[PDB]
């Protein structure tokens, strides 16, 4: 039972911080998607220009 | 985009508008000058130098 509480903790903690990892990542994925997305809306622009 | 193809049209009216107007302008300019390459084209198909 302590060693099953100690894992929770541990389990818990290693949880978290994926959780923030992943939001972290995804984070930097949608800047960049954003970035292309501007960039190719600006190639678009000057194309019809 | 749909900006772009707003601007697009405007200055696409405004260039025609400006463009018919230069080819308005421009027919009497050469309505004079015409005169002279009908004269050298008659000269040409008579074989001599028609003044007229």
């Amino acid at each position: 039972l302590a060693d099953a509480d100690a894992m929770h903790a541990k389990a818990l903690a290693d949880a978290k911080a994926e959780s923030e990892k992943v939001t972290e990542e995804a984070k930097q994925d949608s800047e960049r998607i954003a970035a292309q997305l501007s960039e190719q809306a600006g190639s678009e622009a000057e194309r019809i220009k | 985009r749909a900006q772009a193809s707003g601007e697009v049209a405007q200055t696409l009216t405004q260039a025609d508008q400006q463009l018919s107007a230069q080819g308005d302008q421009v027919r009497s300019g050469l309505e004079s000058s015409v005169d002279g390459l009908s004269a050298k084209l008659a000269s040409r198909i008579l074989g001599v130098d028609v003044n007229s």
